[PDB]
């Protein structure tokens, strides 16, 4: 758990503020006068459950406290 | 083999429209005076706190 | 015609075997499968009879 | 049944007979701490063998580092049979080289190398390719 | 309806370097930043053409 | 120094020997058969006591990988070539400038890496030997070799 | 023999002069008159020997007359054995109705089955078919207008039978009209079973008409393309044309060859007629250079002398395939050397090359000389959309050319692994492929 935390916290996405200071840099840059694909990680149980069954997601946590323990019940059998 | 055979669609592939508008957004709002560009802004910053 | 008749998709087979595998059995359908063991009926004992077939080999 | 030696293997870099008896020490009293080396320079296999006092020690130390992620490393400790002694795994170190010889005169050494000339040129001949002096 | 600045420096970009030539600014990576068809290229640069000359 | 006869006389030798008379593609054998090679052997060691990991360049008539990138265009493994920079001169030489004064002579850098790319992209030992296997010709910057 | 010499409508002269046919050749200078005079025709000409336009024009020739609606249903129907050669007919019959107002459609085994049954919902004039799906659609689609049936074609009656279609075209027979209906018949080679079908499809009496060893590689399915273009960049300098099973994987593999440096040209069915006219005699001229192309479109086409001739694919047709490499060394006077891939699951195809006594050589390939550009094939499949999507193409047409094979016993997608497969086109997982396997 204490390896998978550091591979995971270097993908980390942006914050709000982080985001928008770095649009506005950009829209500053453009009233004056090519970028690779971004990397993060992926959250959200309906987009991370779209992407297990299309097989894109390498590793999948899955939260062992979720309250409605029915909404995670099935993931690790999908994944399996 | 997954699911499903939907087709990959074409904003996978090439950057963001959303961040695109988004950013023209804040652009014309600078041109307007109503967003202060940051490089004036951190030279406001340096003139007055004394 | 309508969608409504046409067919049952992949995913849609999958999700319900799934869940059924997951689930478990109510009480009446466990007396079933120790009854077999040893046209709603009929679709719930062929059900319970798939069961037993896949869960022997495949 | 089984032994009181364990066999570790995917050890990284720096993870050496020193550095495994300091960690393996707080499992239990070691009798004999081994890593495997290159015998031409002093340098680690990533695999040793260490054997424990008592032999329930064994058991304790392989079950909790069986598949550690170490160093991006995952080691594998196994404990061995019975019997299965360990033994001939010497540390070695890097071997400088010496600067040794001519102990032959300069006037045969001077007389061996035009013979060896000769015989070479003669040896291509015997080969499909003719060269003149 | 006229067309913008930026997509007439960027339809600029692509008479400049590749001229008539559709299938080389489809398949150029710096230029072509949202990769558009053929017909796409070919109708903005016309609209561009026609406005300009 | 050797009369031109006798160096002659041997190329001549050994193009005739090379060639005396299923398989698809070349092995590692018949690929490298016809290659040539230079043996000098001097008294006591070459570079004294120490490893030298450096390259001695000897001054060469004809230019040496011109013949070979042109006959590449028909092998499997291209001619590719590597130049290593300093972390700050990266930014300072684009692929364009070396385009630009480089193509009109025939040379092609296939790719520009940093310092900071061996430590970061290239660490792990397969990865690293996967991209650097793919070079012929390896320029490294005369402060970053060391 | 020339195609202004008989009297047709307008919009056909349009699209034959632009498909750049001007002198027609004998096969369709003796066949369609007397089809313009409503016959029927039992033929025996060669697939490839210009039949198609000889069973085409006459179709569109009687929709034009008839004035045909799309709410009429269909008016023609052609029956082909084969599941690429269906798309060779109906791309060819695409051009010939670029003016005309009627309606063109394909009915293939492994297509959509509903895409299918929406478009003979619209209305089809004119269907290109085969014999499996069309006992599908006619027994279970409503909306299927199908009793304004005019004419019949069936194209490779051999075949036909051959892959054991017989019971499907006596029911197909049993189930479409008769009476104004002037069918067809086309058939190569012609046993007890060919007439037998004959009979019960064409009016009594019907006017007919009449007209070195091989090398092998075994490769594994994840390293096919690999080793093919470590082959074709180390003998760039000969002539090489390669065979693929469909269009879409032909295009593929020539678009990715040239965007990797290696001139390619390609040939397939989904082209213009013109192009593929001017590709081919661009080829038979170079003397040099590689030709990718499908099976069936290098079938009419007379090969020239070349270095390699390379079948990448399963061929279409194996038994054919057998004779065709003496008969292109009796006709092509140079030493044609033939290749053919194999992978270890469809290793069995052997046999019929020892049991039809031909001479067999096995070829070896080193593993580490292969061309390890995989990863950079990768990284181009997820960056360009537009080469994702042909390369997803090409995948999915190998699948279906590769499921509905005759020959049952060898090429059996039940023990071939789509994730090998895939991995060949630039896939790290294998794109979803609705096949039934």
């Amino acid at each position: 758990a204490a390896e998978t935390f550091k591979l995971f916290n270097k993908y980390r996405p942006e914050t709000a503020a982080e985001k928008k200071e770095r649009l506005t840099k950009e829209a500053a840059a453009v009233a004056e006068g090519a970028s690779p694909k971004p990397y993060a990680v992926k959250y959200g149980l309906n987009h991370v459950v779209a992407l297990i069954e299309n097989k894109k997601a390498k590793l999948v946590l899955i939260a062992n406290d979720v309250d409605p323990i029915e909404l995670v019940v099935f993931l690790p059998a999908l994944c399996k | 083999m997954p699911l499903t055979a939907v087709p990959e669609p074409k904003r996978r592939f090439v950057p963001s429209k959303n961040e695109a508008k988004r950013v023209m957004k804040i652009v014309r709002a600078i041109r307007e005076g109503r967003i202060i560009p940051p490089k004036k802004l951190k030279e406001m910053k340096e003139k007055e706190k004394i | 015609i309508s969608y409504k008749k046409g067919a049952a998709s992949n995913r849609t087979k999958f999700v319900r075997s799934l869940v059924r595998e997951i689930a478990g059995l109510s009480p009446y359908e466990r007396r079933l499968i120790d009854l077999i063991r040893n046209t709603r009926a009929k679709a719930k004992v062929e059900e319970m009879n798939n069961i037993i077939a896949a869960s022997r080999r495949h | 049944e089984y032994s009181g030696i364990i066999y570790v293997s995917r050890l990284p870099h720096g993870f050496h007979e020193k550095e495994l008896s300091k960690y393996f020490a707080q499992f239990g009293d070691l009798k004999e701490v081994r890593l495997a080396r290159n015998k031409k320079t002093g340098n680690s296999r990533h695999y040793g063998f260490l054997e424990f006092v008592n032999k329930e020690d064994a058991m304790i130390a392989q079950e909790s580092m069986n598949n550690y992620l170490l160093m991006g490393h995952l080691l594998q400790v196994r404990v061995l049979p019975k019997g299965a002694k360990i033994e001939k795994l010497y540390k070695y170190k890097k071997r400088v080289l010496v600067e040794k010889g001519i102990t032959k005169p300069v006037k045969q050494l001077k007389d061996n190398m035009k013979q060896k000339h000769e015989e070479r040129i003669k040896k291509l001949a015997k080969s499909g390719i003719e060269f003149k002096w | 309806r006229s067309q913008s600045e930026r997509e007439e420096e960027w339809l600029e970009k692509l008479y400049k370097k590749h001229g008539d030539d559709y299938k080389k600014m489809f398949f150029d990576k710096k230029l072509n930043i949202y990769q558009q068809s053929e017909g796409d290229l070919k109708r903005r640069l016309l609209r561009w053409k026609k406005r300009n000359g | 120094a050797i009369p031109r006869e006798r160096v002659i006389k041997a190329v001549n030798e050994l193009i005739k020997f090379t060639s005396k008379p299923k398989n698809l593609l070349e092995d590692d054998e018949e690929e490298l058969k016809k290659d040539l090679q230079l043996i000098v052997v001097n008294n006591k060691s070459f570079t004294g006591t120490s490893k030298s990991f450096k390259l001695k360049l000897l001054n060469v008539k004809h230019s040496f990988y011109k013949p070979w990138k042109e006959a590449s265009a028909t092998a499997v493994k291209d001619f590719k070539v590597l130049l290593i920079l300093k972390d700050s001169d990266i930014k300072k030489v684009s692929e364009d400038d070396l385009f630009d004064q480089l193509d009109s002579e025939g040379i092609k850098v296939d790719e520009i890496i940093c310092g900071k790319d061996l430590k970061t992209v290239y660490k792990a030992y397969e990865a690293r030997n996967a991209f650097i296997s793919q070079f012929s010709l390896i320029l490294a910057d005369d402060s970053i070799v060391t | 023999e020339k195609f202004e010499e008989l009297k047709l409508s307008q919009p056909t002269l349009k699209a034959i002069e632009k498909m750049g046919f001007t002198t027609m050749t004998s096969v369709q200078a003796r066949t369609i008159p007397p089809l313009l005079a409503g016959r029927d025709v039992l033929g025996a000409a060669k697939t490839g020997s210009g039949k198609t336009l000889a069973f085409l024009i006459p179709a569109i020739e009687l929709l034009h007359s008839l004035k045909f609606k799309p709410r009429n249903g269909t008016g023609i129907i052609v029956i082909t054995p084969t599941r690429e050669l269906a798309l060779q007919i109906f791309g060819v019959a695409r051009e010939l109705m670029e003016f005309h107002s009627q309606t063109f459609g394909i009915v293939i085994g492994g297509a959509n089955r509903r895409q299918e049954a929406e478009k003979l919902m619209k209305g089809v004039n004119m269907l290109i078919a085969t014999p499996g799906r069309l006992l599908d659609h006619l027994q279970n689609t409503k909306g299927f207008v199908f009793k304004n049936l005019k004419a019949l074609i069936i194209d490779e009656a051999d075949r036909i039978l051959e892959i054991g279609f017989e019971d499907e075209m006596r029911q197909i027979i049993k189930i479409l009209p008769n009476e104004d209906r002037q069918s067809m018949l086309f058939s190569a080679t012609q046993t007890t079973k060919v007439e037998d079908l004959a009979r019960i499809s064409l009016r009594p009496g019907p006017l007919f008409i009449n007209v070195l060893e091989q090398g092998y590689v075994v490769c594994d399915s994840d390293k096919r393309f690999l080793l093919l273009f470590s082959f074709l960049k180390r003998n760039q300098k000969k002539k090489i044309i390669v065979f693929l099973s469909s269009c879409n994987s032909v295009k593929y593999y020539a678009e990715l060859l040239n965007y990797i440096d290696l001139p390619v040209l390609e040939l397939h069915g989904k082209q213009k007629q013109q192009k593929r006219t001017n590709t081919f005699f661009e080829f038979c001229n170079a003397e040099r250079g590689i030709l990718i192309c499908t099976d069936v479109a290098a079938r009419g086409l007379d090969i020239p002398a070349v270095d390699w001739i390379i079948q990448f694919d399963p061929p279409d047709d194996p038994r054919d395939y057998i004779h065709r490499v003496g008969r292109t060394a009796r006709g092509t006077k140079g030493k044609g050397k033939s290749l053919m891939f194999l992978t270890p699951n469809e290793l069995g195809f052997l046999r019929y090359l020892k049991a039809s006594k031909v001479p067999l050589n096995e070829y070896e390939f080193p593993e580490n000389k292969i061309a390890n550009v995989q990863s950079q094939l990768e990284k181009l499949i997820k960056s360009n959309y537009y080469l994702h999507q042909t390369a997803k193409d090409g995948y999915r047409s190998y699948l279906q050319a590769y499921a509905s094979h005759s020959l049952k016993t060898v090429y059996q997608i039940d023990k071939l692994d789509l994730a090998k497969v895939a991995k060949s086109y630039g896939f790290p997982v294998p794109p979803k492929v609705n096949i039934t396997i």
